[PDB]
């Protein structure tokens, strides 16, 4: 039935006997519930009795803690425990995942679905999980057929492409560098059964758009966007890869926890003498604001390492040597940007620059001429009618427009890598229905929150929101399917709140877009137009919080992942991306490949846009990573850091969303083989049963192949089932007394 | 009346000491063979429930024992055939009608009340095959009976 999967049977499903030997223990559905905790915030523990408004409460540490009786919380069955879908769970709760996620990865059993979610722990220890074996045998089974597993909806993203002739992409949410790297390219392996040229490439892209982060040295602030084109045969035809919401204010600032991309850091690595000899560097980052603006460096990875690995990898790709030393030496240019002056001129609002020096290196890196640099940039000039007007800038102005144009010229220098990477990447085969594989950071939530971590929480937003539309239409399916159709309320507009209030006319940022336009801009008159638009208006905006002493609160919001506060301070400064034409054009006469190369919130909606009308397109699959503890250990579990990453991930969300319906669904011919020992004697039988239950009917819905119960009902019978197999096991005893 | 009679002559079978006084068991195992099957929570609650002591130390007589059967003919709460067999399918994890002897040793010498080994060597022995499977119903034909 299962020994199939040889050695890799146990963790995927422990046995016929083991896990229904263990299934009988000991348990109180009125006794034996969950209560909270202040470090763990959830633990295992036995209430004495019912005490008003204190319960004593002692759990597997000894405590004898008194909880109110209003937040006390039932406990899972356990005959229902270690359940791979957590929507036929009778008792849907935040810490009855947890407990569910710990009692699996102690088991040894990794994966586990959450309706269409599939969360994977990455245990660090080796498996037979990617045993050749186990994939050979697992091709062809169904979802549900099969024990859950990433190639289980592989597989059927598969089929539903080859049957449906309909694109089929898969998203991936969690934590970078704990797993995130091994599960993309055990997945492209899957689908391989140019693997070689993938991971040749990845630690390139991943040097240029990778960051430390408060929580993640590794951050990948890129999204990056996979396409495996099939055959019409369904065959394997090539690859194809693009970047979308590539932040560009973390290139120019830093926050004081933060540092720039790891490329200028790699660079100054001396063991290249070569490079810094003709880059014309100090080999001191304290010397540049560009850089050292942030935190200076960490440990971490080895910087020469990794230099000497991503300059390999240009070295064994389809392009030259010598444009990796233009490439280089462009970037060295962006960083020689951080040190003009310009001082404002006398008895004039015109700004006049001071240390030209800098500015004769910028221009021998790019060949250009320094003199015309700065009159361009000291009086840019603009085409109207058709006539040309030059007109000057302070030296705010000046600032904005060169910290933009660096800004632009590095999101094109990455395209143009981009680009060709790609060029290099596919093959002369045809290509047809591809299949998307996205990586993108999670809704990762921080004590300092700010503009970026805004942009990030708002694309986590609409991404939830897509995943609330698909669930919504495919319950609809699947009810429709059964004969029943009651409740169909779709769930967009029950997120469509904070999406309003953030894109669009006079929202969020709408108003940020519009208050940085008028000459005299002040942030705490900001936050008055917010309050004054939305403080009250809004049922979603509310006044801040201020707990335990946190650095600041300015404004807080209510997203789907709970209440999250922002602050102000910084965000028009950074928020302006002026583009002066006029250098642009200069650059469109530089000899250089730079002609070949060449608000943020308005380019970020519209990406973001794009991206959203692209998915649309194809039918979306979900997984989710998830580690498990803050160190590297296995086994152990900081149940605290679990229940945030699963806020974060929006399962919480889906769970929700399903137990507002009906969610338990089961088997006619189960019920009555393992339910009607309660009151014996399907249409009629089954209507009976329920009837002389005593039950409302309101609580389940009845079909015609499946019976839909809510949560509370499959627990009720179950006390139900106690008490009469009680009443049986007394009254064989007494027969059997009768007998004696 | 015929029956009081026939559970004095019980009684006067079942003397021992020959003092014409005998434990609480005793008569509780006379009605337990004799038409009723009262649990020992009934005994004990009909009986003021005797402690370990009191089981040996106090002992009654038929007079007082009229009382007690009156009330406890008046106890219908014995269950029905089908319950019993339902309640003996829950055990049929393979719905072939066959249920090893050890699930059965063990469910009823761990879940609920006690009973002797011997009484099980006594009562349970040459109804199992070689494989040592019992049916249920045939068992529960057999207890209806003897």
């Amino acid at each position: 039935e299962m020994a199939v999967f040889g050695a890799a049977a146990p963790y995927l499903r422990k046995s016929e006997k083991e896990r229904l030997e263990a299934q009988t223990r000991p348990f109180d559905l009125k006794k034996d519930v969950f209560v909270p905790d202040d470090k763990q915030e959830f633990v295992k523990a036995k209430i004495v009795s019912r005490e008003g408004g204190k319960v004593t409460a002692e759990t597997e540490y000894g405590k004898t803690v008194t909880v109110k009786e209003d937040q006390v919380m039932q406990q899972n069955p356990p005959k229902f425990d270690k359940i791979e879908d957590m929507a036929m769970l009778t008792f849907l709760h935040e810490p009855a995942v947890l407990y569910n996620l710990k009692d699996r990865y102690g088991s040894w059993m990794i994966y586990t679905y959450s309706g269409l979610f599939c969360v994977t722990v990455n245990p660090y220890k080796w498996l037979p999980v990617y045993t050749p074996e186990v994939v050979a045998a697992y091709r062809g089974k169904k979802r549900s057929e099969a024990p859950p597993h990433i190639f289980s909806i592989s597989d059927n993203a598969y089929q539903y492409m080859l049957t449906d002739r309909e694109n089929q992409s898969i998203l991936i949410t969690g934590e970078s560098g704990a797993g995130k790297t091994v599960n993309t390219k055990r997945v492209i392996q899957y689908f391989a059964v140019l693997e070689d040229q993938i991971i040749q490439a990845n630690p390139a892209l991943e040097a240029f758009g990778n960051a430390k982060t408060v929580r993640n040295d590794n951050s990948s602030r890129f999204g990056k966007f996979i396409r495996i084109h099939f055959g019409a045969t369904g065959k394997l035809a090539s690859a194809d890869i693009e970047t979308y919401l590539l932040e560009k204010s973390r290139v120019i600032f830093q926050l004081k926890a933060e540092r720039d991309y790891h490329i200028f850091y790699q660079i100054l690595s001396n063991k290249k003498p070569e490079l810094l000899d003709m880059l014309l560097i100090t080999n001191n980052p304290y010397d540049y604001a560009f850089i050292s603006q942030g935190e200076t460096t960490v440990a971490s990875i080895d910087d020469a390492e990794e230099l000497m690995a991503t300059d390999n990898a240009f070295d064994v790709l389809g392009f030259t040597s010598e444009e990796k030393n233009s490439m280089y030496k462009l970037t060295g240019a962006i960083m020689h940007f951080g040190n003009m002056k310009f001082k404002l001129k006398q008895r004039e609002e015109q700004a006049e620059p001071d240390g030209t020096e800098e500015a004769d290196k910028s221009a021998y890196l790019m060949g250009l001429n320094s003199a015309d640099l700065l009159k361009g940039l000291c009086h840019p000039r603009v085409k109207v009618g058709n006539e040309y007007v030059t007109k000057g800038q302070n030296v705010q102005q000046v600032i904005y427009a060169t910290g933009a144009l660096a800004k632009a010229v590095y999101e094109r220098m990455f395209n143009w890598m981009v680009t060709r990477i790609n060029a290099t990447l596919e093959t002369k085969q045809p290509r047809q229905y591809f299949i998307g594989v996205l990586d993108i950071a999670g809704f990762e939530i921080f004590d300092f929150n700010s503009f970026e971590q805004l942009c990030i929480n708002f694309t986590n937003e609409k991404l939830q929101q897509f995943f609330n539309h698909h669930m919504f239409v495919l319950e609809q399916e699947e009810y429709k399917k059964e004969g029943i159709e009651w409740t169909f309320i779709d769930f967009g507009m029950d997120l469509q709140a904070c999406i309003d209030l953030i894109e669009k006319p006079m929202g969020i940022m709408s108003i940020l877009e519009e208050e940085c336009m008028f000459p005299k801009a002040t942030d705490m008159t900001f936050k008055a137009k917010l309050f004054d638009n939305h403080l009250g208006k809004s049922a979603n905006f509310q006044k801040p919080r201020n707990i335990k002493g946190k650095p600041e609160a300015h404004f807080s919001l209510i997203h789907y992942a709970g209440i999250v506060d922002y602050n102000i301070i910084g965000w028009l400064q950074k928020n302006k991306d002026p583009l002066n034409e006029t250098v642009v054009g200069l650059y469109q006469k530089s000899s250089l490949k730079l002609l070949s190369t060449l608000t943020v919130s308005a380019l970020h909606r519209e990406n973001l846009n794009k991206l959203m009308t692209n998915l649309r397109s194809t039918h979306p699959h979900f997984v989710r990573c998830i580690i498990p503890n803050e160190t590297k250990s296995p086994g152990v579990m900081d149940n605290p850091l679990v229940m945030h990453q699963l806020r974060c991930n929006g399962v919480l969300e889906g769970i929700r969303i399903c137990r507002k319906g009906f969610p338990n669904r089961i088997l006619y011919g189960d019920f009555r083989q393992r339910y009607r020992i309660l009151n014996p004697a399907s249409r009629k039988g089954a209507e009976k049963l329920l009837s002389s239950l005593d039950i409302d009917h309101n609580q389940y819905k009845f079909g015609h192949t499946k019976v839909f119960f809510k949560a509370g009902l499959l627990g009720l019978l179950e006390e139900m089932r106690d008490e009469r197999l009680s009443r049986i096991i007394t009254r064989i005893q007494a027969q059997s007394r009768g007998v004696l | 009346k015929e029956q009081q009679e026939d559970f004095k002559e019980a009684f006067l079978l079942f003397d021992r000491t020959g003092e014409c006084k005998i434990t609480l068991s005793q008569v509780g195992d006379v009605l337990r063979a004799l038409g009723t099957n009262p649990t020992n929570a009934e005994v004990k609650k009909v009986l003021g429930n005797p402690s370990n002591e009191e089981m040996n130390a106090k002992k009654i007589e038929f007079e007082q024992f009229l009382p007690m059967m009156q009330a406890i003919s008046n106890n219908k709460d014995q269950g029905g055939y089908e319950d019993f067999v339902e309640g003996l399918r829950v055990f049929d994890k393979e719905g072939n009608g066959t249920v090893m002897g050890a699930e059965l040793r063990h469910v009823l010498a761990t879940l609920g009340e006690k009973m002797k080994e011997e009484e099980v060597e006594a009562l349970l022995a040459g109804q199992e095959d070689s494989n040592g499977c019992i049916n249920y119903e045939a068992f529960v034909k057999h207890i209806m009976s003897v």
